[PDB]
């Protein structure tokens, strides 16, 4: 049977927001900062592009570019709450744009072979526009779920 | 009782709203759909009403070319009616009766209902190609084996009417099956290095077969020539997708346009109280085909240029090929315009 | 031998009023015995007053069990109460009595043969009766067909999916079992079938002696018209000729009381002379005759044929006690 | 009378609005419906009126080839009648009569004898309802199988006779027996236009119904593969089936527009109801030996008079109802060979 | 299990919920008008975006953290502003109709079989989501009719 991509979007957004809520329930500041960053991220993507947003997420993480593999990021290994929220947001966005909701899921991921930052690095503008639409949609879902079930500030 | 059948391609250039007032629903004003399938449809009574209205206007304005010659209904009335012709034209001048060719083809006015019937039987406009947005490319023209089977079954009607053989042989090789997670689409929509296409919000694996789209494309050339309503047909072959029946049904149900119209109080400058209603529109660039069946003109005392059905057919083909109509009514807001391209089969 | 005749479609039986071009509305009446008799005559002629006798016709319903339905007697009130005529010597008149008031409305419907074996005694159960709607409905087809005025209305008999018409034929005169023949007005047909005589008949046939001796000892007899009869001697009269009951052995009759509806007016087409048959008046089916006979009845069968045209199916009467 | 019979089949290519009804509940002109059951029906009186007219117009064009030999009605009447047969030719061409061979088959005209055939009512056999999976479904009722069970025994009856008695299924108001193309994957349930149905497991009832259809309407099914149909039968309860036929038919609003103002005219608005397309009807055709009136040598017995009717009407396309000019009525017919 | 019994259940349920809202919030007409407008606007949102999208959008207007997506745990009286109360009541009515119908005793007991409709959208196939979409549109039509009948703005 077929599954609509919106269902995968909702499932991924709920999974990530519930995961951050459960892992850092005591950390009110982390939840508030993550909610603010999720609500502010789509505007940054629209104004400066998806690649600039992805790199700016890593700029606050203090990690360098060109070594950006999202699988090799431990988002809990950052002391600051802002760093934790930025790492969570970047990991969620990159995971969605690289693998979707899993291989078996309806959405297997757009890039599917490497990190979306590298995808934006060395691919044509039509593909980055498709990735920008996908990122905006998943960001809208994540923002909705965070504003609903995560504590604000 | 019917000797010739002429198809009627319809290509919407503006959103089309065929109103369906027989709906117990206040959410919006829906377009009529085939109840047992949900596909959008235009009833023949609506289609014939705009055909007859347009044809009557041309005859009144003396624009119809018959046998490559101009038609004068006033002069032909004297040749046809002689006595009482002056009395008859008074009714037409009073908008009580329709001109001769209009009454011959579509039928007489309401007052003269029992005098005779028309010569044509305007069929029902059914879906053939639906435009849905796609990730790669602006959009895609979508169909399904159920629509293809319906189209092939329609040629059997024409083949039996004209006692033809090659007509049923056109799609005799069409055996296309599609899983729910499969599709057959052109190269203008396939995502790079993935063999996937994303229509609306559905990811569909692309099947590896090119004959299905090729034979389908040339079928439209038989009915519509190479000029695909103002554009080369090969330019749009690359954006034609074949999806499963269930997936196509979802596109027909939900991808139709929904517009939130409103009215505003002039004095207050804001929306008037209770003045808010939403409508549903068929998307533009939607391809629908009808099937007009025409028999011998029932009314006698008729000129030689409209003697048989073959004579009648050439009148419809000439006056309607590459012509723009207004099906359904939202004319004052520029909705309903559709390109029409007729043409007999092989 | 019963003759099950299940209608494939609705049936229309022409009422005597003409219907060609002017009386476009054509109503329907219950199937007269002459129509079914002619249909059976055609059936036997294809297989190989007719020489063979048709006892009568009754409706039937086949829902698991196969039961024949007899027309609702005029002796039953709408509250399932019997009516008995008792005479008033003080006033010198006889009135019909239901023990619940001097006025009553006959119960329209049917009565199964189990009802018959109990109704003849003088009591009726609840399950023994069936309403009319459970068997057939008056389906009226409209606008069937220079033809602007030819649109004519027709009312047909829409039998239920488990209900049909059964024709009772005496033992013997065997013919084709399964087949199809046309019956009625506007051309229609039924899927008839030949079936062995139902167990209900033998149930009533075996128990005939008990009711017969009860009638003999009580000096009272009631006669129930299953099918309409033409009881006139010279013309057509509802008065029961005393000689008619003399055939069964009635030495004398004291008083005869009869209750029935409006008479049925009918005719036929004489195929031999290509002219309509003489018009006849018959006492409607379901009427009951209450008599005070002197003597005894020696009839071996629980039924007898009264009047003329008894071979067609007319005059099927049952002897009962009151 | 009516020594044998033949089975006809109908399939609405376009929605059909034939006749009317005396009920007139909501729709101004409903469709012809049975009284006791409420099913949609095509009366044999109106069905004969289009069967005979189509047969008549063939005679004027001489396309009634009998025993693979074309029929010429002009000479046939002269050959079998003579004397006034020339006047008979004139009367037929005067539209005051009808061709000779048709009147043997379909009865005389208004101006003797009777037609050798009778047209039964067209009882419904398959009804289309919108589904969730398997976009549309052919729904039946167990008693509809029962009606088909008795009628089909008149012609076929012997293998089909044995399998005919096997049609006996009891269904609750929510259970159903459906093809694979309609059952929702995983959740063993079927949705048919807002109604949720639970699939009842079986392996004979649907196969038996499609078995008799192939044996009575050929391997092909009205221009569609037979196997593509077997996956879309959805037998439902009688109350469910009865309710569907009352409410799942297309009610079409209609109105007349005056060009003087461009709006609608006051009081010129009404609603008419149409039988849905893809509705497999079937009508039993009863045929008997025609009246002996010096008939031609090709129409003596009943077996010869049924072959002409079956051959000339198989795979035909005639219009029923009173909406021919708006593409309503065309039905494909498949006589039962 | 016909169409008309389903329509009866829809009418009864819609009248019940609209009457409950009218009685409980009779004094404040602001919440009544907001609920009426939100109901008349809801089905079109479902048509344009989808049942999952509008369900998430309703859940995002609660001005309070939610532990987990669940219609039973909601309590619209807690919120202060009329907007949040109206959104919460509409979401609660929609979800309870889609999950329980008009109760287990009634003929229609819902589609999701007790699950939260958001979860049903999350993990079910597209066909089931479409069916739930049609059911939600029908019940929202009935709710809009009754709200326009009774609620005053």
């Amino acid at each position: 049977d077929i599954r609509e991509i919106e269902q995968e979007r909702a499932s991924f957004a709920f999974k990530v927001v519930s995961d951050i809520k459960d892992k850092y329930s005591q950390n009110k500041k982390v939840q508030g900062k993550y909610s603010s960053y999720a609500e502010k991220a789509p505007t940054i993507i629209l104004n400066n592009g998806l690649g600039a947003t992805l790199a700016f997420f890593l700029s606050k993480l203090e990690k360098p570019i060109d070594d950006v593999d999202y699988k090799s990021i431990n988002p809990e290994s950052f002391g600051n709450a802002e760093n934790i929220a930025y790492a969570f947001l970047y990991k969620h966005l990159s995971t969605w744009l690289a693998e979707g909701n899993g291989k078996d899921s309806a959405f297997s991921g757009l890039t599917n072979g490497e990190d979306p930052l590298k995808y934006i690095m060395e691919k044509t503008a039509i593909d980055v526009a498709i990735s920008t639409e996908e990122a905006l949609s998943i960001l809208n879902w994540i923002k909705k779920f965070a504003k609903a079930m995560l504590e604000e500030e | 009782m019917f000797e010739k059948a002429v198809v009627f391609g319809l290509y919407s250039i503006t959103p089309v709203h065929a109103g369906s007032g027989a709906e117990l629903s206040v959410i919006a004003l829906p377009i009529q759909r085939e109840r047992h399938t949900g596909f959008p449809v235009i009833w023949g009574q609506s289609l014939k009403g705009v055909l007859r209205s347009r044809f009557r206007q041309l005859e009144l304005d003396e624009k119809i070319e018959v046998e490559s010659q101009k038609w004068k209904w006033k002069e032909k009335t004297k040749e046809v009616l002689k006595e009482k012709a002056d009395e008859f034209i008074k009714k037409v001048e009073e908008r009580k009766r329709d001109p001769l060719l209009t009454e011959i083809v579509f039928g007489p006015a309401t007052d003269g209902a029992s005098e005779h019937a028309g010569a044509v039987s305007v069929g029902d406009a059914k879906i053939l190609l639906f435009p849905v947005r796609s990730a790669k490319g602006v959009f895609a023209f979508v169909t399904s084996p159920i629509v293809i089977q319906r189209l092939k079954e329609d040629f059997e009607l024409v083949s039996e009417i004209e006692n033809d053989i090659e007509l049923k042989q056109i799609l005799s090789r069409f055996k296309v099956e599609l899983s729910n997670n499969e599709t057959i689409a052109g190269n203008a929509l396939i995502l790079n290095g993935e063999n996937k296409v994303i229509l609306e919000d559905i990811v569909l694996k692309v099947k590896s077969d090119s004959n299905v789209i090729e034979n389908l494309v040339e079928v439209l050339k038989t009915l519509f020539g190479d000029n695909f309503f103002g554009k080369p047909i090969e330019s749009i072959k690359e954006r034609i997708a074949i999806v499963s029946d269930d997936v196509f049904k979802s596109f027909t149900r939900f991808s139709t346009e929904i517009v939130a119209r409103v009215r505003i109080d002039a004095e207050k400058g804001t929306v008037a109280r209770g003045g808010l209603w939403y409508e549903e529109f068929l998307p533009s660039d939607t391809l629908m085909y009808s099937l007009i069946a025409v028999g011998s003109p029932k009314k006698e005392n008729l000129p030689k240029e409209v003697d048989n059905t073959q004579k009648i057919v050439n009148v419809l083909k000439v006056t309607f090929n590459n012509a723009f109509l207004q099906i359904g009514g939202d004319e004052t807001v520029g909705k309903g315009f559709v390109k029409v391209r007729a043409g007999v089969l092989t | 031998m019963i003759l099950v005749m299940k209608p494939y479609d609705s049936l229309l039986f022409r009422e005597p009023r003409p219907f060609d071009v002017n009386n476009h509305v054509a109503r329907t009446i219950l199937p007269l015995p002459q129509t079914l008799a002619g249909a059976v005559r055609s059936a036997i002629y294809v297989k190989y007053e007719p020489e063979f006798e048709i006892l009568g016709h009754f409706f039937y319903r086949y829902d698991g069990k196969f039961e024949l339905l007899v027309e609702s007697p005029h002796d039953v009130t709408q509250n399932l109460g019997l009516v008995k005529p008792h005479r008033i010597d003080k006033l010198g008149i006889t009135i019909l009595m239901d023990s619940e008031g001097i006025k009553f409305r006959p119960f329209n419907g049917f009565l199964k043969f189990s009802g018959l074996i109990d109704y003849l005694q003088g009591r009726i159960a609840e399950d023994s009766v069936v309403e009319r709607q459970k068997i057939f409905k008056k389906e009226r087809r409209v606008g069937i067909a220079t033809k602007e005025e030819h649109f004519y209305q027709v009312e047909m008999l829409r039998f239920s999916d488990d209900c049909g018409i059964a024709v009772w034929v005496e033992d013997g005169v065997d013919f084709d079992d399964e087949g199809i023949l046309g019956v009625g007005g506007e051309r229609r047909f039924v899927k008839f079938e030949k079936r062995e005589e139902p167990e209900c008949i033998t149930n009533l046939r075996s128990k005939w002696k008990k009711i017969r001796d009860k009638i003999n000892e009580t000096g009272r007899l009631k006669i129930y018209l299953a099918t309409p009869a033409i009881l006139g001697a010279k013309g057509y009269s509802s008065k029961l000729d005393y000689d008619l009951l003399g055939d069964i052995g009635i030495e004398r009759v004291r008083s005869v009381n009869f209750i029935g509806g409006k008479p049925v007016i009918f005719s036929g087409w004489d195929f031999v002379t290509r002219k309509p048959k003489p018009t006849r008046y018959a006492v409607p089916a379901g009427s009951v005759y209450f008599v005070e006979f002197e003597g005894e009845v020696k009839l071996d069968m629980p039924y007898l044929k009264l009047g003329k045209l008894t071979k067609l199916g007319y005059g099927l009467c049952f002897m009962g006690v009151w």
